[PDB]
């Protein structure tokens, strides 16, 4: 979120690997902007 | 816009905000009416000295 726009990058995988992150270089595209205006100060993520 | 917004007795609908704590940022708008703190007390209820 800058000066009123909200900015979103983000990116999928290729990767099968055992467990934990993978070191590794893809980098996020840019794929959305929204004009929210809005202070957030926090978040939470939604789950099935 | 006088030939528009106004009223003989006033527009008395049309607002603005008075007082607030610090400045608000570039673009920013702030939808709140709590009760300002001029005085030093916790202030509550609908006024305080
Ligand atoms: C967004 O809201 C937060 C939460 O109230 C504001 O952060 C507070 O600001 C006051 C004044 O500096 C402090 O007393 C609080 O301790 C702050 N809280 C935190 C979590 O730091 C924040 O300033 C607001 N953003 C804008 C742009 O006004």
């Amino acid at each position: 979120n800058i000066d009123g726009y909200f900015k979103i990058y983000s990116k999928h995988t290729p990767i099968n690997l055992v467990r934990d992150l993978p070191h590794g270089f893809s980098a996020l595209e840019p794929l959305v902007d929204l004009p929210i205006g809005i202070n957030i100060t926090r978040f939470q993520t939604l789950l099935a | 816009s006088n030939n528009l917004d106004s009223k003989v007795g006033g527009n008395y609908n049309y607002r603005y905000r008075l007082f607030r704590k610090s400045n608000l940022k570039p673009f920013e708008r702030d939808i709140s009416t709590e009760i300002y703190q001029a005085g030093s007390t916790p202030c509550n209820g609908v006024q305080g000295f």
